[PDB]
């Protein structure tokens, strides 16, 4: 019951899913052949959340994979746990977008999306009670940031009451791999605010910083960043698949973390994270988890959370632990940092406890906090956008496929209005 | 569903 | 020929119902399978040959807790189709569980209530348990109380609500639905007992010497209080008290029926037997402000009426000799228009111990239910918390979009202001 | 302070571009669209008839 | 009892029968030598439906094979199961028609048909209780589309109360193998509507599409198309040869699927169909069968069924399954697609259950639906016919054998009238 379907688009989203599904399968004891080989009874009670049942007793994820080029899905199939995905759900084009947002949203993405919407509708109509959808995509690419966001609007138009999740990677100015990143980032943020019920920003720069400083491993690769993102993704829905002292589905988090409908851009972090050589030194206790959870360097975004004030915060503890300690520590982390918490909403931290810890760990915490410090990312994105747009650089590529500069002006104005009205509440006082 | 306008008026 | 029906709604309600139903089964000698290997009739019913069925119903929209109940050791006890379960949780939204999803479930619950009531011949009244700071709990409790008040009329209903702590909180939006539910049950419930978690945490820490308590330890103390309250209906005693003999002794006026409880002694087996546990010392400990079961200071207000239950080998003359001492003390003062304020009950059955629990076995115990003027502080602080966020209309869109009108928040505020004015008007001397 | 000035100015700039574009575009678009629609309807209806 | 005889004409019909009889023999366990070697008792109880009995214990099909050239029947005899056919039933001419409808219907087909009608009369007069006839032929050829349709009228004139089936392959404009296809298609459709009690259109283009997309086999051949057509053919009469929960002969389908006597052109489809590599992934359940059954790509015709509204539908489930699930799924497939079902006839889906599944499969479904979307095939056929006829191209071949243009004009007018009056009910409202 109350299950969700997985939809991913683009190369970055496909690579994120290729590790997210591996993590989920390892958590539920599903072999790469789709056969259950788990140890505990609880591993099968709520498997309908992510997995479907077919004849022969094997399980198949309800994931939908889409891209405008076939290479990435032809590569993910040969990887581990690549056989679980149903071949029918693979939809792809023969041309690609070339990191051009217009091509992936107006000319090419519009004709292809009917086939993927057909299978999306097939998956949603069938399921017992829908909880919602979760979306993984990147804002630094053309086909992803175009087709995914248009699909968001199409899904929202047909299921207005369901919940919608988006895990979005925004292009940081530090590690830049594409010159046309500001254009399709700014165009995508315009559409994303209007339809997504929840959005979670993730930055490659913050992932590299975490890998270099906390884990202290010499050579980070995309596999480590994907593993961290996958652990963070799994931590959110853990209590929906396992029993606990205070169950809290996604809708309950939506109620408690979004004060106003347009303020739904969160930054997350996962604890504990320790190096291989120091994993024996540390002792896992609730104070040790909560001190690392609110650490500024532990956030999955380069945004500095002590440059603003938290509107609200959430924590999803895992493992068996006493609730009194959790509540007193949450109170203590809020009394010692009163300057960084907005004062006109008292008791702005939500807590939840799940009795099933991750495989290999005795305690774990997932942190989701809505803070005013996120304005800095939109500020720098808009700064680069307006630095590049004033000369009409690279504009002809977009304008040759039916798009105009008016949609750029409206997007810039709406993004600046969002930036302004997000900080409006930072200076608000009672 | 109702939308909240910038003047806090809920309009159907 | 005397019966009572207990209603459990929400996660907290079900988790305290489990706690009370181990205790009752243990106290009446019934095995977890429901089979005995004439006092049971108050809580149970005979099926003709063999097992006993509790006169209880479990309600929740979120299926995890009920599924946990239906697979534990008590799977054989409860009737399979009185554990009403939903599919979609209200997610801490009060408007959801009062207007959207609770209405489709409330009819089945009312049908079950009728089917249980037609069996009873001497129905004393109803008991209801619900944690107030949640969507489904508060909303469904309000709706059930409103339906029962008109279906049955003058039958007595008792509410063991758990209000949020002064500063410790798990959610961020619980003041809104707490205020709305207080509005709903102010004109619909005959008795309401205060049960916030912080006071019981302090009790456990100071007396039981547990530094890491969980919810089960709290629920066991609540279950012991319930058993002490209802012992007089199913055991022989020198001075009996019935449920219907409360509004004539503790409720001076129809509006004022919120009172706070205390229990004594609370002590562990490691140091219980070193001291004699006389009746005087236990009745002194019960009146200590630090042993209140709700985090309120009785020294800040007058007393109106005290109803306090004993059980064990206590002799009435020793009780009178201790009531005199309390009347003597200068730190406890009663209201002017109440010369005598004590109602005393004496029962012979000593409290029963649950194996593996915290409390030890003792021959004397005291449970007090006291109505005092100092309770207005919790209303004032909840009102202050509510006003801070209602000034900017925060989180209101999550309620307006679930069918509730805009003006519904204001009238609850007006009723709380009326209640606070009434409490001040009553406490002044003539 | 300059950030704010630029944002306001950019917003203004957006408006300026939009205004010029909008007026020219609107006039041209309306005339052309009407003519095209009429012709297609026209010829198709007559031949079909 | 209630048995039917088989009559086939032309090369395409002979190739269809060469696989239909192989499928039937494999289903009933009959070796290619006519000796029974089956396992189950039910395999012999109703063998009189298709097979006759001769001395020596061997079985012989009651099939009649006719063509205007001897090559195809001289080739089918050397194939597997070719010895079952009685040599006396082979009737052929020495000239052929050359894909000319006039030659196969006026000059050559008229003189030869007496001999084949003699053996047809011999077969029908003898049998216990006649149910009817089933005809397999192609509309893209001359001798077939001429002699078969004239034989239809001759049979109908002598047995007006029996039922008549025709499985007709119409020439699609996509895969065209003959330039004179529109002429003999249009001429044949004129006569076919007046006499056939049931007609089932099959297209080679749809068969290639199915083979390429659902089975995903690299190199389709005529053997695969014939096998699919044979499975679909066998599925219709399964419950007439085996016991079941709700037996339904051909006449019962005729009553329930034909609202008006001139609307008897159905399109069919068979489920399940899965690739070799995915036959282990899938689990056979009633929802899985019914979702593939109503799939648009699964139809044996290129006509798109969501371009019109179903007048009625039928399903013939096979295997042992619960009827409650079948009925609820049929209701669900009709509530979720109310836009594609005509509204002035409620409950327009017929269901039947047979307890004997196909050999090698546990569940199977045959779908026969009368839809308004079939108009598109006649539209394109008439479009090509009127494009070619306006110049009198290839007309002299037909007019040199006693035919005139008046019979072409009448055929075109009647076909257009059929097209119009078939869609007349699509726009009809209550
Ligand atoms: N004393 C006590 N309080 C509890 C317990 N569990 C939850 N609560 C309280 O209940 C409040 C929230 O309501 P819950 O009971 O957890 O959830 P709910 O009533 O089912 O409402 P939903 O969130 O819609 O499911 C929290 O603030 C807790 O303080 C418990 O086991 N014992
Ligand atoms: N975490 C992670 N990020 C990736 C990976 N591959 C690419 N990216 C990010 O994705 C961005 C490029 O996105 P792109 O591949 O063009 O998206 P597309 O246009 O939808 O295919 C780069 O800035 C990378 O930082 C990966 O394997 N893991
Ligand atoms: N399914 C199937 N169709 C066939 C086969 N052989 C021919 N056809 C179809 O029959 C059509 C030609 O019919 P034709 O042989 O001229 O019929 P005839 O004039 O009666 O002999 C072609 O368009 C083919 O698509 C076969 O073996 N299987
Ligand atoms: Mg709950």
């Amino acid at each position: 019951m109350r299950e969700i379907v997985h939809i991913q688009g683009g190369q970055c989203g496909n690579q994120i899913g290729a590790k997210f599904w591996e993590v989920i399968s390892d958590e539920h004891g599903i072999d790469p052949t789709g056969t259950y080989h788990g140890d505990s009874d609880l591993q099968l009670e709520r498997i309908n959340v992510y997995y479907n049942e077919a004849t022969g007793g094997r399980y198949v994820p309800r994931a939908i994979l889409m891209d405008l080029e076939p290479g990435t899905m032809d590569s993910v199939r040969a990887g581990p746990f690549g056989q679980l995905f149903r071949p029918d759900n693979f939809v792809f084009g023969q041309t690609g977008a070339g990191n051009n947002w217009a091509k992936g949203h107006y000319t090419e993405g519009a004709e292809l999306i009917d086939s993927v919407l057909d299978v999306v509708r097939k998956e949603a109509e069938g399921c017992d009670c829908l909880q919602g959808f979760q979306i993984t995509h990147s804002l630094g690419g053309g086909t992803g940031s175009g087709m995914g966001t248009l699909l968001i609007s199409k899904v929202r138009e047909e299921y207005p009451d369901r919940i919608m999740e988006t895990f979005s990677v925004v292009p940081s100015p530090k590690v830049s791999d594409t010159v046309v990143e500001p254009y399709n980032a700014t165009l995508s943020v315009h559409q994303l605010v209007e339809n997504a019920d929840e959005c979670m920003v993730i930055d490659n720069e913050a992932l590299y910083d975490i890998c270099f400083r906390t884990l202290k491993l010499t050579t980070p690769t995309y596999g480590d960043l994907n593993h961290l993102v996958s652990a963070a993704m799994s931590g959110v829905t853990c209590c929906l698949r396992f029993p606990g002292q205070l169950n809290s589905d996604l809708r309950k988090l939506a109620v408690n973390l979004i004060p106003f409908p347009r303020l739904h851009f969160f930054m997350i972090g996962f604890a504990p994270l320790t190096s291989r050589g120091s994993q024996q030194y540390r002792a896992l206790t609730v104070p040790e988890l909560t001190q690392q959870m609110f650490d500024a360097k532990n956030m999955m975004c380069a945004a500095d959370p002590r440059h603003g004030r938290y509107l609200t915060a959430s924590a999803l503890f895992r493992g068996r632990m006493s609730t009194k300690e959790v509540d007193e520590q949450m109170l203590n982390v809020q009394n010692k940092n009163s300057s960084y918490f907005v004062e006109w909403i008292p008791n702005n931290i939500k807590s939840s406890i799940c009795d099933i810890p991750p495989k290999g760990l005795k305690m774990a915490v997932t942190f989701v906090g809505n803070s005013t410090a996120i304005q800095e990312m939109f500020k720098r994105v808009a700064e680069q956008f307006t630095a590049m747009f004033r000369r009409k650089a690279f504009l002809h590529w977009y304008t040759g496929e039916g798009m105009d500069e008016m949609e750029f002006t409206e997007a810039e104005s709406n993004m600046n209005d969002l930036v302004s009205e997000y900080q409006q509440y930072q200076d608000a006082t009672a | 569903p109702k939308l909240k306008t910038n003047n806090n008026v809920e309009v159907p | 020929m005397r019966e009572v029906i207990s209603i459990h709604v929400g996660q907290g309600g079900i988790q305290v119902g489990n706690a009370c139903w181990e205790l009752f089964c243990l106290e009446h000698g019934i095995q977890p399978d429901g089979q005995m290997p004439d006092a049971f009739n108050t809580f149970f019913s005979e099926t003709g040959a063999g097992k006993h069925v509790p006169r209880a119903v479990f309600l929740d929209l979120e299926p995890t807790v009920i599924d946990e109940v239906r697979t534990g050791t008590y799977r054989q006890l409860f009737h399979p189709e009185q554990l009403i379960s939903g599919k979609e949780d209200a997610a801490n939204n009060f408007a959801r569980g009062h207007y959207t999803i609770g209405k489709e479930i409330v009819d089945l619950c009312l049908d079950r209530i009728r089917k249980l009531a037609d069996n009873c011949t001497g129905l004393q009244g109803f008991l209801v348990f619900n944690s107030v700071g949640g969507g489904t709990g508060s909303g469904l409790g309000s709706l059930l109380l409103e339906r029962l008040s008109v279906d049955y009329g003058k039958k007595s209903k008792l509410g063991f609500t758990i209000y949020p702590s002064p500063q410790v909180s798990t959610a961020v939006v619980e003041p809104y639905n707490s205020i709305l539910s207080t509005h709903s049950l102010l004109e619909h419930t005959d008795v309401a007992v205060m049960l916030d978690n912080e006071a019981i945490y302090d009790i456990c820490r100071r007396n039981l010497d547990i530094e890491r308590p969980t919810y089960t330890n709290l629920n066991r103390l609540i279950a012991q209080v319930i058993s002490s309250l209802t012992a007089s209906l199913r055991f022989d005693g020198a001075l009996n008290v019935d449920i219907t003999e409360f509004q004539t002794n503790l409720v001076p006026y129809p509006r004022i029926h919120f009172m706070l409880s205390s229990y004594a002694p609370i002590i562990s087996a490691e140091k219980a037997y070193h001291e004699q546990l006389s009746v005087a010392e236990i009745t002194n400990s019960a009146f200590e402000p630090a042993n209140m079961m709700a985090k309120c200071d009785p020294r800040h207000g007058k007393y109106m009426a005290c109803s306090m239950m004993y059980r064990g080998d206590v002799v009435p003359k020793d009780v009178n000799a201790s009531i005199a001492t309390i009347k003597t003390k200068r730190t406890i003062q009663f209201v002017d228009w109440c010369p005598t304020g004590f109602k005393v009950g004496i029962n012979y059955q000593p409290p029963t111990v649950v194996p593996g629990g915290d409390l030890a076995k003792v021959m004397r115990a005291v449970c007090m239910i006291s109505n005092s003027t100092a309770i207005a502080e919790v209303f004032s602080r909840l009102d202050h918390k509510f006003d801070l966020m209602y000034a900017k209309r925060a989180f209101v869109h999550w309620y307006v979009g679930e069918g509730m009108e805009e003006g519904e928040f204001s009238e609850a505020r007006e009723d709380l202001a009326a209640l606070e004015k009434d409490y001040e008007e009553v406490g002044i001397e003539t | 302070k300059d950030h704010d000035f630029v944002m306001s100015r950019a917003k203004e700039i957006i408006e300026q571009n939009s205004d010029k574009d909008k007026q020219k575009k609107e006039k041209e678009l309306q005339l052309k669209k009407q003519k095209e629609e009429e012709q297609k309807k026209k010829a198709d209806d007559m031949s079909s008839f």
